[PDB]
């Protein structure tokens, strides 16, 4: 499953841009990773 | 002709040795030098060698290398099949 | 108490534990336990009230394994007998062998103190298809599989080395070769014609395996 | 460890002169070829013994092309690729 | 070959490619 | 290795049937060193907080964590990298590391690095799965002798042993 992972991704992002650049880095690795799988 | 293995149970290396490939361009360039067909294209070269080298490039020797196991059979593999490091 | 007498009985358990490993080794079944008896226990049954080593009384048979079977069907019992007397005499001997052969035992271990007549070796050879091998005392104390640079050595069976002749395609009298004297061989018990395979360290591949033949 | 199992094969210490290596069962010619030699030409003589000429010392006296290298195989033509040609 | 072809005539194949190019802008 | 008579004097040459001149010092680390270094170093588990990995490394640390093909994996590496310094103990009791072997791994791993501009900056993109797999399929493409029996079969597994040791130790 991909589909709720990234709804969840994108709304921890939409909520807390103040967090620090790692986790923004972080999580669009993430991102980027369920949408090439 | 009992000697000779079968192309399926043959079990030496899939590469040429140095040796080979000396005696091959040695072989190829005292053919050429002896006014033999040239199976490439030729292009402003007047030295057998590098004709032998430019023939090698294109793997189109027609030459077959018996190799000799200890007891006294033999394996033939032909230049074309033979992997060349460069 | 003198001290020759415990001394002399060390080294004898010793021996006795030497050749104990000695048949474990040549395929036969021997367990754990018998072969780390305490001197203590030995002491207590192989010894008279006098602390006399009663040698007769150590006697034994021993019988293949069947892992020994299966790879040697042909390998059957033996028997181990001690001598008492300084000297092995003529009729010792003959008692032995006749001993052995009505037991129809396949090989025997005839272990002498310090000397054996001439004459007695002359039976030796005398009853086919039994072996008899003889070990001088001084010579098993101490055991010499067990040193650092002996590697381990295998023997094979003739499936093994009609299968490595063919595969190699070799004929044997190519293969590097092991004399009969040689202690391995003796300790193994080789006879003429049987490929031992060798275990071996190595700094440049850590394990390498080495073939012989006995000639 | 080339040199240390060459010296032990044998089954035992063979040394690195002539009674251990002028002894062995190797071709007439080449054992003579250092240190021994009539000697054992009349000992090869008297006993009828046969040479194989495959050594190199072998191919070196008779002006011959050892197995060594480049001589270790043979070149022959295909002539199933000169015909597709 | 002509799966493909197929593939890109059904709308959401096109939803899914300007829906990754649209993460690419974005990262 | 034969002679003149068709003797084999060795079974293999050098017993790794290696050129004597593509042969450079390298040092196994599984060898020396205390327990606690090695643990640190090689122990990764993803059930216990003390040797996870950290997912700012890992792309996909954040998925991974908790599951169970994985831990087997990684477990089953770790078994063998102990199998590993207990045979390499057995063979050097000295301890010492440096031996000749071919390939310099080190320097392929730095020109990797160098040619592609990695970022250590940035999640990398691997997967667990496929560099167990990728190793495993590595060393099962060596090849020193090509037979068919099990004899060299064998013969060619106490070949490559050492090397794979090291391979092991570098990935």
């Amino acid at each position: 499953e991909f589909i709720p992972h990234i709804f969840y991704s994108l709304h921890q992002i939409r909520k807390d841009p103040n967090n620090l650049s790692n986790q923004l880095e972080t999580l669009t690795g993430s991102i980027r990773h369920r949408l090439k799988l | 002709k009992e000697k000779a293995i079968p192309k399926d149970q043959r079990a030496t290396t899939p590469y040429m040795t140095k040796y080979e490939r000396a005696r091959i361009l040695g072989t190829r360039a005292l053919q050429i030098s002896m006014n033999a067909p040239v199976f490439v294209d030729l292009e402003g070269e007047t030295d057998p060698l590098r004709i032998a080298m430019k023939e090698l490039a294109e793997k189109k020797i027609p030459l077959v290398i018996r190799r000799y196991l200890p007891d006294g059979s033999f394996e033939d593999w032909s230049v074309e099949e033979l992997i060349v490091d460069l | 108490m003198d001290q020759e007498n415990e001394r002399n009985i060390s080294r004898l358990w010793r021996a006795f534990r030497t050749v104990k490993e000695m048949v474990k080794d040549r395929g036969y079944f021997i367990t754990q336990e018998e072969v780390e008896l305490p001197l203590e226990d030995f002491k207590a049954k192989y010894c008279d009230s006098m602390g006399r080593p009663q040698r007769k009384m150590m006697s034994f048979q021993a019988n293949p394994t069947e892992e020994s079977i299966s790879k040697f069907p042909d390998m059957g019992s033996l028997w181990v007998e001690f001598c008492d007397e300084p000297s092995v005499g003529v009729k010792t001997m003959k008692t032995f062998v006749i001993h052995i052969q009505e037991k129809n035992f396949q090989t025997g271990i005839f272990v002498y103190q310090n000397n054996i007549t001439p004459s007695a070796m002359k039976l030796v050879p005398s009853i086919p298809p039994a072996t008899i091998e003889t070990f001088n005392e001084a010579a098993l104390v101490v055991n010499i599989t067990h040193h650092e640079l002996v590697p381990k050595h295998i023997r094979l069976s003739s499936d093994e080395k009609r299968e490595l002749l063919k595969r190699y395609r070799l004929k044997e009298s190519q293969l590097p070769r092991i004399q009969r004297a040689d202690p391995v061989a003796l300790y193994l018990g080789l006879k003429r014609g049987e490929v031992v395979k060798i275990i071996r360290k190595s700094e440049t591949s850590g394990r390498y395996a080495s073939y012989r033949i006995c000639m | 460890a080339l040199l240390v199992d060459v010296m032990t094969t044998q089954g035992g210490l063979t040394s690195v002169t002539r009674h251990g290596f002028n002894r062995s069962n190797t071709g007439a010619l080449m054992r003579c070829s250092f240190e021994e030699t009539v000697e054992i030409l009349f000992e090869a003589g008297a006993s009828a013994e046969l040479d194989d000429c495959r050594g190199v010392s072998e191919n070196v006296i008779l002006g011959q092309m050892a197995p060594i290298g480049t001589g270790a195989f043979d070149v022959m033509i295909d002539e199933e690729s000169l015909v597709k040609y | 070959t002509n799966s493909e072809d197929k593939l890109s005539k059904v709308q959401l194949y096109e939803d899914l490619c300007r829906y990754e190019d649209t993460l690419s802008k974005l990262v | 290795t034969r002679n003149s008579l068709g003797n084999v004097i060795q079974f293999i040459y050098g017993e790794d049937g290696m050129d004597a001149a593509h042969i450079e010092k390298q040092s196994l680390d599984t060898i020396g060193g205390s327990d606690a270094a090695f643990e640190k170093r090689y122990r990764v588990d993803l059930l216990n907080t003390d040797h996870t990995l950290d997912p700012s490394l890992l792309e996909s640390g954040s998925e991974i964590l908790g599951d169970l093909k994985l831990q087997v994996l990684l477990d089953e590496e770790y078994k063998q990298l102990v199998k590993d310094r207990k045979f390499l103990r057995e063979v050097f009791v000295d301890g010492e590391a440096n031996w000749p072997l071919p390939v310099n791994i080190r320097r392929i791993i730095q020109n990797a690095q160098q040619t592609f501009h990695i970022d250590h900056t940035k999640p990398s993109d691997l997967t667990i799965k496929d560099i167990v797999l990728g190793v495993k399929d590595l060393q099962e493409n060596l090849l020193v002798l090509r037979g068919k029996n099990e004899i060299i079969q064998n013969a060619q597994r106490d070949a490559v042993t050492l090397f794979c040791c090291l391979l092991r130790s570098r990935l």
